[PDB]
């Protein structure tokens, strides 16, 4: 049972249950930009300058 | 049937609270327990010794100030009760490990 | 006719504090005046008062009424104070009076 | 006139998710906190 694995590792002792929420929290981040910046690209296909980037960056004159 | 000693239903223990209210009566009582092991388990032993750090009081004991008991020093430097109690009432599959005590309406927060 | 008196029971259901179960008494803004009748009232009337508040306060946290059948009806509202909150006005304006003249 | 642009959309797209995962958890504990009273019950008992 991972929520009483969790209760009884995480949020029991208050030391604990910080560290989770930090340790939480760099694990989140991380994830969670990684996720919206991969959305909001997919939404705009070839209209960033990270798209069109490569026909002038090293490919003119 | 007549010579087998019957196993009785067990009775869950239930986290809640019931506030019988009479501004009129001079003294409060408040009984806080959790749930106990219940006679067979050896912790018992640990919980009765558990109740005899916190031990108890009443404006009787001569002690007063000097008890060993914490709780009882502090109820008597800041008159905290008129007395409580630890207990550690075991049954058969369950039990109830608490404290029990009588206090003016101003100082019930405090002694909590 | 009984024109007034179709009026004050339209009002009275259309106030709507009979269905916390409050007469009408219940819902007077505590003044001066009101505040000295509400010690003048025998205990059992000031505790059944305190009870029907502490109650009506309760459904207000929680967003509830009572139920249809449990509303207080406008004929059986029981002006429990009305009679005290009087005197203590009657009592008020004579020294307001004596205290002038 | 705004080069932000393009950033301010990206941001917004972060704090809807955001906003919407925090307000849901945020409820669930208004909620299990004030469960006390809403569900609390009570009764007059005079010695009558
Ligand atoms: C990359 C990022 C990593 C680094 C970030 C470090 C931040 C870590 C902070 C330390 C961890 C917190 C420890 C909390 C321990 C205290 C505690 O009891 O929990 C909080 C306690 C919960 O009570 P219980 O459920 O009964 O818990 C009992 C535990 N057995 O109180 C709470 O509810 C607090 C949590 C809710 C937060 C609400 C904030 C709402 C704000 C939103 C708006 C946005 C913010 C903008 C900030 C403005 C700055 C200018
Ligand atoms: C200017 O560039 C901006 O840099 C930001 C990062 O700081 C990105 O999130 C924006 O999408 C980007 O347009
Ligand atoms: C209700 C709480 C809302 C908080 C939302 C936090 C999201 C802010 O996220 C921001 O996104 C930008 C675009 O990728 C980055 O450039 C910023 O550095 C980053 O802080």
């Amino acid at each position: 049972a991972l929520l009483r694995q969790a209760y009884s590792a995480l949020f029991r002792r208050t030391s604990t249950f910080a560290l989770t929420v930090v340790l939480g929290a760099v694990l989140f981040e991380r994830a969670f930009d990684q996720g919206a910046d991969a959305i909001f690209e997919h939404l705009n296909e070839g209209k960033l300058w990270k798209h069109i980037k490569h026909k002038y960056e090293a490919s003119e004159e | 049937k007549e010579d087998a000693v019957p196993i009785l239903p067990r009775c869950r223990f239930t986290g809640s609270e019931i506030r019988a209210r009479d501004d009129a009566l001079p003294v409060a009582h408040v009984a806080l327990a959790v749930e106990g092991p219940g006679w067979a388990d050896p912790d018992n032993v640990v919980l009765h010794v558990a109740n005899a750090i916190i031990g108890r009081y009443d404006r009787t004991f001569g002690g007063g100030k000097h008890l060993s008991s914490r709780l009882a020093a502090l109820a008597v430097e800041h008159k905290l009760c008129h007395s409580f109690q630890t207990f550690n009432t075991s049954y058969s599959d369950t039990g109830l490990f608490g404290f029990h005590f009588v206090a003016d309406p101003l100082s019930i927060d405090d002694m909590m | 006719g009984r024109l007034m008196d179709r009026i004050r029971k339209w009002y009275y259901n259309a106030a709507g504090f009979n269905k916390y179960g409050l007469m009408r008494d219940d819902t007077l803004y505590e003044d001066d005046d009101v505040k000295e009748a509400l010690k003048r009232l025998p205990e059992d009337l000031y505790n059944e008062r305190m009870f029907r508040i502490k109650r009506a306060l309760d459904l207000s946290l929680k967003h509830r009424i009572l139920p249809k059948e449990q509303w207080v009806k406008y004929e059986e509202d029981k002006p429990y104070l009305e009679p005290y909150l009087k005197e203590v006005i009657r009592e008020r304006l004579e020294r307001e009076a004596w205290n002038k003249k | 006139a705004e080069p932000e642009h393009d950033q301010r959309k990206r941001m917004g797209l972060k704090m809807l998710l955001i906003s919407a995962l925090l307000t849901s958890l945020l409820y669930y504990m208004k909620r299990h906190k004030w469960s006390v009273l809403k569900s609390r019950k009570m009764a007059y008992r005079p010695p009558k």
